[PDB]
């Protein structure tokens, strides 16, 4: 499995300092230092988001290029990583409007649509396309709960939170008090939600069949980028979530499927 | 008002008849270090002012340290002919000063004050000590049956860091401390992240100390008591004044030991080998 | 160096020119001496330094900690000048030592701590070789990368975050392939002429080390040069809560058997 | 580690090639008992490890104590080739017809590490009893398996864990049925009367047994021990005798 | 603790704070409106944030990152302080009456879309305009509880302010939670909850305006009806998986 080779702390070193190079030193067409003006343009307007695009990571690092669309979550943390070092290196005081670089990924060589995804696709990087029909307020959501213990009021250290299930505290030191646990609300972190809905687009949809819907989730950065009644492409993780109730109404056990959204264009 | 009792302090010691400067001419020679040890005699306070006298034997502590701090200040104007030393304490100082263009009163102290006790105060058997003389000044009489090796005692610390040039201090007025670890200046602070900072021998204080027992004369026990012990603390020019098997009478102050109830020790002032 | 008026280029000069100049060049035929008898020290009187210098004799009684080195450095290169072709397995060692005991076993004022001081007595039982570590080998536990860290005041310093994976608590002393050296523990007692009259004979511990370990023997009177050093003692084992008195012991730097 | 690799596949070479008049390999006939049970150390002659490479010999005896291991990998990896034998069975290396006899005086800090061999009159001994040379340890948060944890003359456990999510601080629980266990038994000897210098009393030492070399030397026999010196430990150390092969002349 | 350092800082804030100059005169301003307010019978003061920073700037910088604690200090200090300043009360009012404290400042707003998820816990100013409200219900404070068999009672516990409860306890200290409300034993203030929307200029083209849920408590209720521009000063808390509904806890508005 890429994911256990990826998991390799001798690899994970490698595919950092990989990526830390391409980013580096990465010429143009020209010779131009593209992500440094990418960093500055970043930084100039106070964001937190910057765009890499497939190709040229492809024709520098073709080992990553193919390691990336089979283990899309640590590969990107990996080079969340790296994105940070790098900017905190050309910004030393861009820790004040920032915390946390994310990286976008464009232009992915792949494009599917909403009626051909199998199981095939699970945990994989995929690219569709559509026309969004719902877009839930923005919410906020547990990122890092901050778990206490009644029993000696010292609080647990972070405990990172999924979109797949609910976390459970740890244990604490030497006072087992696993039940008396509790959150505090001004030491945890929390994230922007948004669950947007796209569906098949109209002109597409084959005239035989009916349009197909799909929920996608957006996070951080992605919330407030879509509209109903836009066109776009959307790049994410294919993910899968377990529903009883779907279970119940059909009669057999079957999951939900949901994208965990990554990078959002409008066309 | 303490301010009051220094400066009365202040106004005896520049002034004394005998008119004879006996304060003076030994604070002179303190600040040409001729003299360590100068002795302040009662009997001249109740010549003055008998209320000193019972307020500083009714509380032989603070009135210690104020004495210390206006001989501290009359020292200046007696410098007349320079120094004539090599301290390893002032090379030391004089370097580190040096840089700096590039203080506890404690620390910048090498003269020991003590008291002698007036004529009326009377001479008290060790089983005569009750705890009723806690913070007094007491005059105990026995025999010494057991004198312990001079060795140094740490009394304020001084410590260097790395990251900054600042000296630590650390005074240390307890028998028992714990050195630092983190380096607290400010220039560290400023890094966020406390230097490793090292103790340096060289620039600390030591100051002579020695530990005796001092037992009770037979004679004086009742027949069907056992005799009684006391543990007496010598520190600065007393050292080395006493040895085991030698009459002696000690005039000091009684005081507990914290390491609601406790032991006890004397501090010793003045050292005599009677017969 | 700090709080300290050493030079090492003065003072080297100066030992240079004391062992050309010892017209009592002495120094210089001993010099001529060791280049065939192929032992790498130098046995010397301290009152033919305050004969050259006073001023040099000063400065090496008040911090022996960094002259000594400077006369080895001075004492080696003169050596080096004078026999060139001679091979030697190590570097000169230059002991400074004295005629007469300074002070007896008793006196020994914390003035004294830091310095030079000669006493005498009677050795009376010599500890077995204690290992002492000098470079500590840390090894990552990670990535496995080799770290080479030597002495520095005697606190080794532990760096958590490796140098190659960069992960916090990796490093690990391995004891095994660590560099190390000999001690020796030696107690001497106090001569019957320094004791008073009706006084009990004292005790004073000595640390030997390198060469000098297993130079002396018990019912041997001999006349020990050396440092007087003075360390902190904790209360307890677990508990770092230091006592403020300090036991003294001295280093010592020569052995003369008299 | 390139020393280390070099000298195991030297060695491992040398097992498998050294011939001698006959022109046979001895130490693939001594594999041949090293397939039965009870038996779990080899022996080799110095003196043929030098006929065979001297450099090789040189470099063993520089850090004999820290390529040891690799040593008994690769005789680990000859017998098995050799026989079917289980792969958790280990094997050891005793080095025999050293002829660089020593002083219990000369013993330094300097020797550490270094193959020696020393003789003396043996005082007392001590019953043979169980010793952990690598231990199984399990972190209490998430069940990673951290086996083959050396201990270094120490109860020495780590603080990670073997998968990349943990850390944890001092809980790390010990399975016996994943460890490996060791003879181990602690003799006495003293210097003997002809080593006895004038006016000086013997300077006893402590000698560590392992493998099939335990309960060998009885007390009161005089015997020369072939091993290395190590220190087994403000941090308090001191010296010991950790000797691979025993023999009585 | 620091809690008794703090609440001596707001103490001394609300008794030595002056304003004026020496060519006219010297005035104290929140201790005269403590006693005015006090004796008029309106339980309340308006204490501005600069006034604070100028006197102290880190109790002001502590305002603005955890208002919780540090208003209920406040709270408690202008609480002793108006109890000193009409220390002989007439018969029948020895009893002291607890003091609500209500904040302003002249900082530049912030929008509704502009709330991040980092400010959270936070002082927040956010203007809009008010499209709903609800019928004025009541909120309790101090609560005294009582046991079903042993009739055990434990009284004057505290309930913190704002849409948080209080879990009852389980052990009777008699069947597993035997402990019920006494329903005359409690101690209740009022208690409203309005809609915010954002402002029609503030609304992005093409989408409609977005909302936010508010609190009002005591002396803040029925003071904004539908229909009005009000700017807003409050706490952002928080009442799918592990999302959590946010409110604003109002502690003070200008009517525009
Ligand atoms: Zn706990
Ligand atoms: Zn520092
Ligand atoms: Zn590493
Ligand atoms: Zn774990
Ligand atoms: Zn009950």
């Amino acid at each position: 499995t890429v994911r256990e080779w990826v998991s390799m702390a001798a690899t994970r070193l490698e595919i950092y300092h990989r990526f830390k190079n391409f980013l580096r030193t990465h010429v143009d067409e020209h010779g131009h230092n593209v992500f440094k003006e990418k960093i500055s343009d970043m930084c100039k307007e106070n964001k937190e988001s910057l765009p890499v695009n497939y190709e040229d990571l492809a024709a520098r690092e073709h080992v990553l290029a193919y390691f990336l669309p089979e283990a899309p979550a640590e590969m990107l943390k990996i080079f969340d990583e790296a994105a940070k070092e790098v900017v905190l290196v050309m910004y030393p005081k861009y820790d004040r409007i920032a915390r946390e670089i994310h990286v976008r990924i464009s232009h992915l060589p792949l494009v599917e649509e909403l009626r051909s995804l199998r199981q095939l696709h699970l945990n994989q990087l995929i690219r569709t396309s559509g026309v969004v029909t719902c877009c839930t307020g923005v919410l906020p959501q547990l990122s890092m709960v901050k778990y206490n213990c009644n029993k000696c009021n010292f609080i647990l250290g972070p405990f990172f939170q999924s979109q797949n299930q609910e976390v459970r505290p740890g244990s604490c030191p030497e006072c087992q008090s696993f039940g008396p646990f509790e959150i505090n609300m001004e030491e945890t972190v929390y994230q922007n939600y948004q669950r947007i809905t796209i569906q098949e687009s109209p002109g597409k949809v084959a005239a035989g069949r009916l349009p197909r819907s799909k929920d996608a989730i957006l996070l951080a950065d992605l919330v407030d980028s879509c509209k109903p009644g836009d066109e776009i492409e959307l790049t994410g993780i294919y993910h899968n979530n377990y529903d009883g109730s779907l279970n119940t109404a059909n009669g057999f056990p079957v999951f939900a499927t949901v994208i965990l959204a990554n990078h959002i264009t409008k066309k | 008002d303490y301010q009051a009792e220094k400066e009365k302090c202040k106004t005896f010691l520049q002034e004394f008849y005998k008119k004879n400067f006996k304060y003076g001419v030994q604070l002179a020679n303190i600040a040409h270090r001729e003299q360590v040890a100068l002795c302040i005699d009662l009997d001249d306070l109740a010549e003055e002012d008998p209320e000193l006298v019972d307020a500083i034997c009714e509380n032989t502590r603070r009135y210690t340290n104020l004495f210390a701090d206006a001989v501290q200040e009359l020292l200046p104007q007696y410098k007349e002919r320079e120094v004539v030393h090599k301290d390893a304490l002032d090379v030391y100082i004089e370097h580190r000063l040096m840089m700096e263009q590039r203080y506890p009163p404690e620390l910048m102290r090498r003269f020991e004050l003590y008291f002698k006790a007036p004529s009326s105060s009377k001479a008290r058997v060790v089983r005569d000590v009750k705890a009723d003389s806690i913070g007094k000044l007491v005059t105990v009489r026995g025999i010494v049956t057991r004198v312990t090796e001079v060795k140094p005692m740490m009394v304020v610390a001084t410590y260097t860091c790395d990251q900054c040039g600042a000296e630590t201090y650390q005074p240390i007025q307890s028998p028992t401390f714990m050195p630092l670890i983190m380096c607290p200046s400010r220039e560290c602070q400023t890094n966020r992240s406390g230097g490793r900072l090292y103790l340096q021998t060289r620039g600390s204080k030591f100051i002579k100390f020695q530990e005796l027992k001092i037992q009770e004369h037979s004679d004086q026990v009742p027949v069907g008591n056992i005799p009684r012990c006391m543990s007496v603390y010598v520190r600065g020019e007393n050292t080395r004044l006493a040895q085991p098997g030698d009459h002696v009478g000690i005039t000091g102050v009684f005081l507990p030991m914290l390491r609601l109830l406790s032991e006890t020790y004397l501090e010793s002032h003045r050292l005599v080998k009677m017969n | 160096i700090w709080g300290t008026d050493v030079n090492v280029a003065t003072c080297k000069e100066k030992f240079q020119r004391f062992v050309q100049r010892f017209i009592d060049p002495i120094y210089m035929q001993r010099l001529e001496e060791i280049n065939v008898v192929g032992d790498p020290f130098l046995n010397i009187d301290c009152d033919h330094l305050r004969n050259f210098d006073q001023d040099l004799y000063r400065q090496l009684v008040c911090y022996p900690q960094e002259v000594i080195p400077t006369f080895d450095m001075a004492a080696n290169e003169i050596f080096f000048e004078r026999y060139p072709d001679s091979i030697l397995e190590h570097q000169i060692q230059v002991r400074p030592y004295n005629a007469l005991k300074t002070r007896n076993m008793r006196s020994l004022n914390p003035e004294d701590i830091d310095q030079l001081i000669t006493i005498s007595g009677m050795v009376i039982r010599t500890s077995q070789i204690i290992p002492e570590m000098q470079e500590a080998f840390f090894k990552c536990q990670v990535c496995a990368f080799t770290t080479r860290v030597e002495i520095d005041r005697g606190r080794i310093a532990e760096p958590s975050v490796c140098k190659h994976c960069n992960t916090t608590h990796s490093m690990a002393l391995i004891h095994n392939r660590s560099m190390f050296s000999d001690k020796q523990m030696i107690k001497l007692q106090e001569s019957p002429e320094d004791m008073p009259a009706g006084q009990t004979p004292h005790t004073t511990i000595l640390y030997g080390h390198n060469d000098l370990v297993d130079k002396v023997q018990p019912g041997d009177r001999v006349n020990v040069t050396g440092i007087y050093r003075a360390v902190p003692i904790r209360v307890n084992p677990r508990v770092r809560n230091v006592k403020s008195v300090y036991k003294t012991h001295i280093d010592v730097i020569h052995y003369r058997k008299t | 580690d390139e020393l280390s690799d070099k000298c195991q596949k030297l060695f491992l070479e040398f097992l498998e090639e050294c011939k001698g008049k006959d022109g046979s390999n001895l130490y693939v006939s001594a594999a041949e008992e090293l397939i039965r049970p009870e038996r779990n150390t080899l022996a080799v002659n110095f003196t043929d490890i030098e006929y065979y490479n001297q450099q090789l010999a040189t470099t063993i005896q520089e850090e004999y104590y820290r390529v040891y291991p690799h040593l008994c990998r690769a005789v680990r990896s000859f017998a098995r080739q050799m026989g079917n034998i289980p792969a958790n069975k280990e094997f050891y290396i005793a080095f025999s017809d050293f002829p660089a006899r020593q002083k219990i005086r000369e013993l330094s800090s300097a020797k550490i590490g270094t193959l020696l061999r020393i003789s003396g009159q043996v005082v007392r001994t001590h019953p043979v009893h169980p010793e952990l040379v690598s231990g199984t340890f399990l972190c209490m948060d998430c069940q990673s398996i951290v086996k083959d944890v050396e201990q270094q003359f120490r109860y020495t456990q780590p603080t990670i864990c073997k998968n990349p999510v943990c850390a944890n601080r001092r809980r790390f629980t010990l399975d016996t049925n994943k460890s490996r266990f060791v003879d181990f038994q602690k003799v006495r000897i003293q210097e003997t009367q002809a080593e006895l210098p004038r006016g000086a009393i013997p300077r006893s030492v402590e000698i560590i047994l392992r493998a099939e070399a335990v309960e060998s030397a009885m007390a009161g026999d005089r015997c020369d021990f072939t091993g290395t010196l190590i220190v087994v430990p403000d941090l308090s150390y001191r010296l010991a005798f950790l000797a691979c092969y025993v023999g009585a002349t | 603790a620091k809690k008794s350092q703090l609440k001596k800082r707001f103490r001394e804030f609300l008794r030595q704070y002056r304003i004026g100059t020496d060519r006219t005169g010297f005035t104290f301003k929140y201790r005269d409106e403590l006693k005015r307010h006090y004796n008029l019978g309106e339980y309340w003061i308006e204490v501005e944030m600069e006034d604070l920073a100028s006197f102290d700037e880190d109790l002001a910088d502590y305002l603005y990152k955890q208002p919780t604690e540090h208003l209920q200090l406040l709270e408690e200090a202008a609480q002793e302080v108006a109890d000193e300043v009409t220390r002989p009360r007439p018969a029948g009012e020895e009893t002291i009456q607890e003091i609500q404290v209500m904040l302003r400042s002249d900082a530049n707003p912030a929008n509704i879309r502009s709330l991040k998820s980092e400010q959270m816990s936070h002082l927040v100013k956010i203007p809009g305009i008010i499209i709903a409200a609800t019928a004025v219900r009541a909120k309790a404070t101090k609560i005294s509880i009582q046991c079903r068999s042993c009739r055990n009672t434990i009284g004057n516990i505290a309930v913190r302010p704002g849409l948080e409860g209080y879990a009852m306890p389980r052990k009777c200290n008699c069947p597993l939670d035997p402990y019920f409300i006494i329903p005359d034993k409690c101690k209740c203030v009022d208690f409203q909850t309005l809609k915010l929307q954002e402002s029609p200029d503030a609304v992005p083209h093409g989408e409609l305006p977005r909302h936010m849920q508010l609190y009002c408590d005591r002396y803040l209720c029925d003071k904004v009806v539908p229909g009005n521009r009000v700017t807003i000063m409050g706490i952002y808390s928080i009442r799918g998986v592990g999302i959590r509904s946010s409110y604003i806890r109002v502690v003070g508005i200008q009517v525009d």
